[PDB]
């Protein structure tokens, strides 16, 4: 009944379990029972059309840290009831079909962080309205589409670190009303459209340190209403009166704050924006 | 006659097990500073 690469149990839930035995495909013969399947750790290249079609109880199925190279836009058919979705560390993957996940509505947990991803196809969160957690970090992402996230309403942890985004548009994060932490450094990102955090009222952190940014409009962070805590470091900040909005804004901030380090004018070079006086920041 | 606690600070680390804390100054039973756990992601 179990695959021999295998071992299977009932209780607490049913689970065919194989990680990490040099498996380089999905074995046959999977209990259609199951409802958590851990094949992580594995050399699997290829996730066919339809490989846990008969799973339809299946709530759990991991496939990280295998070796995928692609993954059949009919992959997870069948699965209406998948709950946590690991396919991260699979650097060799590269592109998502966007209707992988279409159909998994009850999807609340979706890992693709380190699968080497070079763009977030038109259609690829479409409907998971149940989605929580998205990891997407470590990727080779080079834009942030406008809507890419607007079903996403549910949405609470959004991980963006460790890609090459430049810049964040004005309706990148429309939808995104549940966020709670949003993480952006270690990125390319030169500007912040100023309206780009508009439906983030209920976020509590954000991470911008590692970027390239040297300056925030007046704009920005105002629609930031429940904010905590808040990265700013490792950035190109100038520190002249361009900077006068974000001296204001953190003055006001009830959270915390990173260290806002002045890069230029020289004479500031060695001090943090928020421990300024006014008069550093007068001109304009 | 204590005064309000500090906001709990950015977490200790990014990646695993890490700690906030927090302050108040008096004017007063009761502690000076408290730590929180937090854990903000995984690394590998
Ligand atoms: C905070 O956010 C995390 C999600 C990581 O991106 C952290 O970076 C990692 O920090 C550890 C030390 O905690 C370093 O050893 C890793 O090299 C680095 O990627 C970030 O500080
Ligand atoms: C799914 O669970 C239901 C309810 O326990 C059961 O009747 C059905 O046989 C299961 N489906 C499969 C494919 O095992
Ligand atoms: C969205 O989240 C709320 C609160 O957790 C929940 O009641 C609702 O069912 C979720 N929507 C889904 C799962 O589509
Ligand atoms: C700090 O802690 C709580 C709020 O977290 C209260 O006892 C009071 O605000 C104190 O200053
Ligand atoms: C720290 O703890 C929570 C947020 O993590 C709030 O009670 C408040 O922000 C406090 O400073
Ligand atoms: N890695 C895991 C292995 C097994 C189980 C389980 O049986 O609950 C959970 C996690
Ligand atoms: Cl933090």
């Amino acid at each position: 009944s179990c695959p021999g690469a295998c071992v299977c149990y009932n209780e607490p839930k049913v689970t065919t379990s194989c990680p990490q035995q040099g498996l380089q495909a999905v074995p046959t013969g999977i209990p259609a029972s199951s409802q958590r399947i851990f094949l992580h750790g594995n050399r699997i290249s290829h996730v066919p059309a339809a490989s846990f079609q008969s799973c339809r109880n299946l709530t759990i199925l991991w496939l990280h840290s295998n070796a995928l190279a692609r993954i059949d836009a009919a992959a997870f058919t069948g699965l209406t009831l998948l709950e946590q979705l690991d396919l991260s560390d699979n650097a060799q993957l590269h592109v998502v079909d966007p209707t992988t996940f279409h159909g998994l509505g009850h999807l609340h947990t979706l890992h693709l962080d380190r699968c080497g991803l070079r763009e977030l196809g038109p259609g690829l969160f479409r409907g998971l309205a149940a989605l929580q957690y998205l990891y997407l970090q470590d990727n080779n992402l080079q834009a942030l589409p406008d809507n890419t996230f607007r079903d996403l309403g549910n949405l609470t942890h959004l991980f963006l670190h460790g890609n090459r985004i430049p810049s964040v548009p004005e309706h990148a994060f429309r939808g995104l009303h549940s966020l709670d932490r949003l993480l952006l450094h270690q990125n390319h990102v030169a500007r912040v459209h100023p309206h780009a955090f508009r439906d983030l009222g209920r976020l509590m952190t954000l991470y911008l340190f590692a970027n390239n940014l040297s300056m925030l409009p007046a704009e920005v962070l105002m629609p930031l209403r429940s904010l905590q805590y808040l990265r700013l470091n490792d950035n190109p900040w100038v520190c002249d009166c361009r900077a006068r909005p974000l001296w204001a804004w953190l003055q006001k901030f009830r959270g915390s704050s990173s260290e806002v380090p002045c890069n230029l004018p020289q004479r500031l070079a060695d001090r943090d924006l928020k421990r300024l006086a006014a008069s550093d920041l007068e001109g304009c | 006659a204590w005064d309000e606690w500090s906001p709990w600070s950015l977490c200790s680390s990014t990646c695993g097990r890490g700690f906030r804390d927090r302050t108040r100054t008096c004017r007063c039973e009761g502690p000076e500073k408290q730590t929180k756990f937090c854990n903000i992601a995984l690394c590998p």
